[PDB]
C-alpha cells in the first residue's frame, strides 16, 4: 500500500503521495462563512467554504485559520479541512492509506494527542506517524548534518542535527512568522493612506508581500537609499482596479526577522537565535554546523534572505570558521519532500503506529514512538 | 461525575455568525446554534486525561459534527421516551451547562439567535435536543413563550410627517 | 508668551488658551454653499459660510465636513476653519502665540506633514506641536497608568499607558464614531415614515441621537421591553413644528458600537477592541490596566454606557480581576484639558517645534519631535 | 601602544536598546551610545596585566559612567586648545576603535542610532567626543550629513485608495 504523506502547516496544506517529488495539492488552509444575508432561492446552500472555494469567494466570507502559531485551535475546522483534503483533493480514500504528518517542536502534548485520536476514529487511517518538521527538511536536502531553519506561516524553528543525532537541548523556537510579518505590513501600510482591516484585505496584504518584498543587504543603506529617490518603489494593482505605491515599506516588512523589536518582541532576531542554538551544542560540532545551514520554508523565499543571514552569522561567528547558508530552490516544498523519502524507505515501516498498538495504550503512545 | 473540568474563558466567541446571515434565506439555525455551545463545551488541556476522555464522548453522541449524526439523532429523538438511555446521557449534558462560568454570556448568544434569526419559532414543541440546551442557559424557561415583537400596525404615534423630499410631490 | 491649544476634532471645533479650565470657543466643523440661486441684491452674500453661520442658515446651504475619518480630506476648508478659529473666536494674531494641535493615532503620515506645512507658512506661528489625543486624554484625567478609549465623532481608538510608557504595538483603531451613527438612524428612521435625506436634515437627526438616545444594559431584554409596551417611547419637536416619536431607535443606534455587523462591518465591538488591546501588553501590567479604563470624547456621552462597558469587559476579564471605569462628567472636552495641561508644564516648553527648526528640517521634522 | 590588547565577541549586544526605546520622549542617545562604546571597549582576561590597566585607565578617563564625570568632561570639551594632551588620549583611543574586529557592527550601531533616536542631531556641531566616537568607526566623515530622512509629502504615490471601510463613509 502506498502512504499519503499529508503536510499541515499554519498557511497552506501540502499533501500528496509516498515516492513522488512534489505535492499534489497545495491549498490554504482556511475554512469561510458568509456574512451577508442572501436573498435568492437555490444558490447559497453552504454553510462553509474551505481551500480554493473560500480564497475566491472571499468576498462574501469571513475567513479564520484554524492553525496559529503552528498549534491548532479550532478543531472543527481542522477537521473539516482534513476530510476535504481527502475526499475531493487527493481523490483517496483514507482507510487503505497510511498517512505521515508534521509537527514543530516543543508543542503542547494535547494537540498532537488529539491530532492521533482523530486520525484513527474520524478516518480509520491503517497508520500514522508525526515527524519533527525540520527533521523532515533535512531528508530532502540529502544530508545527515546541519542546522535547519524552518519559518514559514506559524514559526520559525531551529534543530542542529549532526550524524543522525539531534541535539534537543539547542532547539528554539519563535512564534515570529509571515502571520505576524502579513500583520505588520498591514499596520504600516496606513502610513500611505491604505487601510485594510477585513480579512479578505488581509488576503491581498499577504499577496502584495509575496510579489513585492525583499530582504535588505543593509538596512541603514536601504532606508538611506529610499528616502534619496524614488528608485525604489513600485505599483501593485488592487482587484477592483486601484493602484498602490509602496516604496520603504517593501523591505521594512521582513526587516522584522532581524529585529523583533519593531512588533514589540523583547526575543532576538534569527541570526541571534541561530547563533545561540549552535553555541548550545558540543564544542566539537560547532564547525560542521557553522557550514551546513539549511534553509526551508515559506519565510525562507523572500529574494535577499541568505545572504543576509550569511553576513549576520559571519559577524557573529569566529573569523576562522566557515560560514555557507544552503538555499535550495525548492525550500518552499522540502518538508513534504522529506516526509515522502521517510515513508518511502524500508526500515521507516517498522515506526508506523497501527491500530492495535493505538488501541491498547491510547493517543498517548504517540508520545512514546514519536520524538 | 464529570467533575473537574474546566473550559477556554472565551472561544466561543468565533462561532457566533453575523446578524445579517442570521437574516439569510436558508440559515440553519439550529444546526449552527448547537455549534456555538458545542465549541464552548470543548473541555480544556487542563482537565485531567480521564476526565477529558469521558466528556468528549458524551459530545460526541448529542452535539455531533457531521450532518448525519445530527440528522438520526433528530429522527428517533421524536418518541425519545423509547430510548431511556438518552435521557440520562441528556441529563448528564444539561447539568454541565448550568455550571458553565460563561452561562451568562451563552444565555445571551441564545436570545439573539431566537429574535433574529427564529431559534425559538416552534415556542414549545422543539426536537427536545435545543430544549434541554436552552433549559440549561436559562432555567425560568421563558423561552418557550416566543421573542416579543413590535407592531407598526396600531401606530400611536404615527406623525405623517413632510420633509425636505416628501414636500415636491403630495396630493391634497 | 500664551499658548492656544486647538483641537480640530471631525465633529466640533474646540480652540482657548493654554493655562485656562475650559475652551472659549467650540463651533461645529462645517463649511456650507449656497445651493439657491440669488435674487435680491443690495444685502450681499459670502460665498461660503463657515462654524455657527452655516448652521443658522443650512435651510440654503449643503454643509460639507472637511475631515472625514479623522483625515483631512479638503484642505481649503481646513484652511477656512482655521481663519476663522484664529480671527473670529479666539480674536488673536497666530504670530504671536504658540499652537498646539491634536492627531489620531495611526492616521497617514501626510496629513500631519501638511498641518505642519499649513501652520508654518500661511499662519507663520513661532511654534508648534502635534499630540497623540489619547495621551491628552490622560492627562486630563491626571493619571498616568490606564488605558485610554477616545471616541470622537470620526475615530475610535485605544492606547494604552504604563508608568508614562506607552505600548505602541497594542494601540487599536476602529473607523466606527458618531457620523457613523447619524448615518445608521438615519437609515433607520425610515422604518417609521420618517425620510432624512438632505445634508441640512443630517444635523437634525445628529441633534434626535444627541437628545433622546441612550445605551441598554441588556440588549435583547430592552428590546422585549419596548415591544411590549410604550414606556421607552419619546417625542422629538422638528424645527418646522412637526412632532415624531421613536422608540426602540433609541438604544438601537448606539448599539452599533457594540455590535458593529448591523451597518456591514467585520470588526469587533468596543469593549472585544479594549480587551483585546489590553491582551497584547505585558502580562505584568494587565491588572493596572484593567483598573484604571478612561473613557474621553463626545460618543462616549451616552447615558449608561459605562455600565454596559464595565458589564462587557467583566464578562470578557478573569473573575479575580477588578474592572474600573472612569467617566469624569467633563470627559467631552478631556482632549482640549489635557491639551491645556500639557502646554503650561515648564518642562515641555524645550519641545515645541520652532519655525526655525522647521525651515532647516522641513515639513519632515514632524515625524521625530512628535509622536 | 597597546600591542596585544584584544577583547570579546558579542560583549555590547545586551547594551544597545530596544528601537521602541530609541524613540522614547526623554531619551538621552549620548549616554547610551557612550556606554555601548565603552562596553564594547572592555578588555578580556587574557589581555596582559599592564596593557589591560593602562587601556583601563584610558577608557576611565575618557569614557567615565557617572553622569556627574561625562558632564564635567564634556564641559571642557568644547575648546580643546585650553586643554592640550586630551587630543592625544583622545587620538590613541580613536586609534584602536578603528581595528576593533567589530568595527562593522558597531559602525552599523551608530548608524541606527543616528536615523533613530537622533544621534547626529547638531551634525556638525556635536561635541569632541562623540564626533571622535563616530570618526573611529567611520572613516569617510558621512555622518555629518543627517540621516536623510524622507517626506511623505512629495505625494509620489498616493491613489486616496477607497477600501472596504473608506467605501462606507464617503462623500461625492
Ligand atoms: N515567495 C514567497 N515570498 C514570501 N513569502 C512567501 C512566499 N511563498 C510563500 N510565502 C509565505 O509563506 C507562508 C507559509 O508558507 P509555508 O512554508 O508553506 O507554510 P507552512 O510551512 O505552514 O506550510 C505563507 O503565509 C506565505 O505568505
Ligand atoms: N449627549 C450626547 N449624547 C450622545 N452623543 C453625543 C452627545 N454629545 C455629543 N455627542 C456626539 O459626539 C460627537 C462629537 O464629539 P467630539 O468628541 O467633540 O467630536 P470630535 O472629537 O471630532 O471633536 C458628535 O458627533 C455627537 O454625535
Ligand atoms: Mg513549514
Ligand atoms: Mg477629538
Amino acid at each position: 500500500t502506498t502512504a499519503l504523506v499529508c503536510d499541515n502547516g499554519s498557511g497552506l496544506v501540502k499533501a500528496g503521495f509516498a515516492g513522488d517529488d512534489a505535492p499534489r495539492a497545495v491549498f490554504p488552509s482556511i475554512v469561510g462563512r458568509p456574512r451577508h444575508q442572501g436573498v435568492m432561492v437555490g444558490m447559497g446552500q453552504k454553510d462553509s467554504y474551505v481551500g480554493d472555494e473560500a480564497q475566491s469567494k472571499r468576498g462574501i466570507l469571513t475567513l479564520k485559520y484554524p492553525i496559529e502559531h503552528g498549534i491548532i485551535t479550532n478543531w472543527d475546522d481542522m477537521e473539516k479541512i482534513w476530510h476535504h483534503t481527502f475526499y475531493n483533493e487527493l481523490r483517496v480514500a483514507p482507510e487503505e492509506h497510511p498517512t505521515l504528518l508534521t509537527e514543530a517542536p516543543l508543542n503542547p502534548k494535547a494537540n498532537r494527542e488529539k491530532m492521533t485520536q482523530i486520525m484513527f476514529e474520524t478516518f480509520n487511517v491503517p497508520a500514522m506517524y508525526v515527524a519533527i518538521q525540520a527533521v523532515l527538511s533535512l531528508y530532502a536536502s540529502g544530508r545527515t548534518t546541519g542546522i535547519v531553519l524552518d519559518s514559514g506561516d506559524g514559526v520559525t524553528h531551529n534543530v542542529p542535527i549532526y550524524e543522525g543525532y539531534a541535539l534537543p537541548h539547542a532547539i528554539m523556537r519563535l512564534d515570529l512568522a509571515g502571520r505576524d510579518l502579513t500583520d505588520y505590513l498591514m499596520k504600516i501600510l496606513t502610513e500611505r493612506g491604505y487601510s485594510f482591516v477585513t480579512t479578505a484585505e488581509r488576503e491581498i496584504v499577504r499577496d502584495i508581500k509575496e510579489k513585492l518584498c525583499y530582504v535588505a543587504l543593509d538596512f541603514e543603506n536601504e532606508m538611506a537609499t529610499a528616502a534619496s529617490s524614488s528608485s525604489l518603489e513600485k505599483s501593485y494593482e488592487l482587484p477592483d482596479g486601484q493602484v498602490i505605491t509602496i516604496g520603504n515599506e517593501r523591505f521594512r516588512c521582513p526587516e522584522t526577522l532581524f529585529q523583533p523589536s519593531f512588533i514589540g518582541m523583547e526575543s532576538a532576531g534569527i541570526h541571534e537565535t541561530t547563533y545561540n542554538s549552535i553555541m548550545k551544542c558540543d564544542i566539537d560540532i560547532r564547525k560542521d554546523l557553522y557550514a551546513n545551514n539549511v534553509m526551508s520554508g515559506g519565510t525562507t523565499m523572500y529574494p535577499g534572505i541568505a545572504d543576509r543571514m550569511q553576513k549576520e552569522i559571519t559577524a557573529l561567528a569566529p573569523s576562522t570558521m566557515k560560514i555557507k547558508i544552503i538555499a535550495p530552490p525548492e525550500r518552499k516544498y522540502s518538508v513534504w519532500i522529506g516526509g515522502s523519502i521517510l515513508a518511502s524507505l524500508s526500515t521507516f515501516q517498522q515506526m508506523w503506529i497501527t491500530k492495535q498498538e493505538y488501541d491498547e495504550a491510547g493517543p498517548s503512545i504517540v508520545h512514546r514512538k514519536c520524538f | 461525575p464529570f467533575s473537574g473540568l474546566k473550559f477556554k474563558q472565551n472561544s466561543f466567541l468565533s462561532t457566533v455568525p453575523s446578524v445579517t446571515n442570521m437574516h439569510s434565506m436558508h440559515f440553519d439555525a439550529r444546526e449552527t446554534f448547537l455549534g456555538v455551545i458545542r465549541k464552548a463545551l470543548e473541555p480544556d488541556t487542563s482537565t485531567p486525561f480521564p476526565v477529558r476522555r469521558a466528556f468528549d464522548g458524551l459530545r460526541a453522541e448529542i452535539l455531533p459534527n457531521d450532518t448525519i449524526k445530527s440528522a438520526a439523532l433528530k429522527a428517533q429523538c421524536s418518541d425519545i421516551d423509547k430510548h431511556p438511555e438518552l435521557k440520562a446521557k441528556m441529563e448528564t449534558l444539561k447539568e454541565v451547562i448550568t455550571h458553565h462560568p460563561q452561562k451568562e454570556k451563552l444565555a445571551e448568544i441564545a436570545l439573539q439567535f431566537a429574535r433574529e434569526a427564529g431559534l425559538t419559532r416552534l415556542k414549545g414543541e422543539t426536537d427536545y435536543v435545543l430544549s434541554n440546551v436552552l433549559d440549561g442557559l436559562i432555567g425560568d424557561g421563558s423561552w418557550r413563550a416566543g421573542p416579543a415583537y413590535e407592531s407598526y400596525l396600531n401606530k400611536p404615534g404615527v406623525d405623517r410627517v413632510i420633509t425636505t423630499v416628501d414636500g415636491l410631490h403630495m396630493q391634497r
